[PDB]
């Protein structure tokens, strides 16, 4: 078989904003098979309320979703995507940078 | 309008 | 400008754990409009543009029917795939079907396709004639010999030729505000000190539409893509894009460098600069 491993960005829907709710997204990309595993974390617990775009797929084949949910950014709350999948030893952490 | 031609490998 | 609709289906074998899971979604440029999920309670084709709604019960009744017929055609095309490779039922593989169409500026006929791969790799495809068939190998030969005896280009090509772009082009006018808007991107620069001697530019677009953008470096005129890091394209989940390019640069060199944005809803090109 072929095995592609997702490529993750941790990323708001628009520019962040302290104290301004928003949408905390992770796109998850370039991946093969289809089964791939996907949280959104904040201050390292799961986030429930988390829903996802249909699996589609690139001109090479590869899967590619989102996730999101809404969230209030802080200054002092953290939030981080696990990402796990079959091409993964132990599950990818790429915490939300606002790329200020 | 999904196609309608249904064949098979 | 051109505008494309495209039908995107994946079937995944639970080998003795159910029947695969079965999705198929439908796009008109990069707007969803239709899914269907074999494990959804509704078994109903449905929306997720409010455009599309507006159509009647006909339209849900025969494109729910249509897509199952595609569903038991993957779900058969797995059971036939293990044979013709010779693998085993204690394993998992995956069929992806990808076809549309394409119309210019104008809206008339541009291209169609008609993809195929097994387990992520290219299968059988209709070349682009629409009237021949590229084989990936010779489990793909075989198919392709069952389906220039049934005669299956010349059926395919009336669909995408004819009724994908008649309704393509339906899709576009009800859609009008959603499908024919060129949202073009809001830009900004940002800097980080990375360390002493360095320090990163990024080059944002936000907020653009469709996805399809250019964000291209220069250095006094010089396109520069050493030194750089781009991101793929990615959605904000309001059916607006987003993406950005950086560079590293030496500390004080940074009046030099300029990022360049090219999208459709852009009049003429943006350029930004720091300082």
């Amino acid at each position: 078989m072929i095995q592609r491993t997702p490529k993750i960005q941790v990323y708001s829907r628009h520019p962040a904003e302290n104290g301004k709710s928003n949408f905390l997204n992770c796109y998850v990309s370039g991946f093969h098979p289809s089964d791939i595993e996907v949280d959104l974390l904040k201050n390292g617990e799961r986030i429930e309320k988390v829903e996802h775009s249909d699996l589609s797929f690139s001109k090479d084949w590869s899967f590619y979703l989102l996730y999101y949910t809404e969230f209030t950014p802080t200054e002092k709350d953290e939030y981080a995507c696990r990402v796990n999948h079959v091409t993964l030893s132990q599950p990818k952490i790429v915490k939300w940078d606002r790329d200020m | 309008l999904l196609g309608w031609v249904f064949a098979q490998v | 400008g051109s505008h494309s609709m495209r039908y995107f289906f994946t079937s995944v074998s639970r080998p003795g754990r159910g029947e695969p899971r079965f999705i198929a979604v439908g796009y008109v440029d990069d707007t969803q409009f239709v899914r269907f999920d074999s494990d959804a309670a509704s078994q109903r084709m449905e929306p997720r543009a409010p455009w599309i709604e507006q159509e009647g019960p006909e339209y849900w009744d025969g494109e729910t029917r249509k897509v199952k017929a595609h569903s038991q055609t993957h779900r058969v095309d797995l059971g036939t795939l293990r044979g013709y490779y010779n693998q085993s039922e204690a394993g998992s593989h995956t069929v992806q079907r990808m076809y549309g169409c394409d119309v210019g500026s104008d809206w008339r006929f541009l291209r169609g396709y008609h993809q195929y791969a097994y387990d992520g790799k290219d299968y059988i495809a209709l070349k682009e004639d629409l009237r021949s068939w590229t084989a990936a190998d010779m489990a793909a030969q075989t198919t392709k010999h069952k389906w220039e005896a049934a005669h299956v280009a010349e059926q395919l090509r009336a669909y995408l030729e004819g009724t994908c772009v008649e309704w393509l082009r339906r899709y576009l006018e009800n859609g009008k505000e959603t499908l024919q808007r060129t949202d073009a991107p809001k830009t900004h620069m940002t800097h980080h000190a990375v360390s002493d001697h360095e320090a990163t530019l990024r080059c944002w677009a936000l907020s653009f539409y469709p996805a399809e953008i250019t964000l291209t470096w220069q250095r006094d005129g010089e396109d520069q893509t050493q030194d750089t890091e781009l991101v793929e394209t990615r959605p904000a989940g309001d059916g607006t894009f987003q993406k950005w390019a950086a560079v590293v640069v030496p500390s004080g060199q940074e009046q030099r460098y300029t990022c360049h944005v090219q999208h459709e809803g852009l009049p003429k090109p943006l350029t930004l600069r720091w300082e």
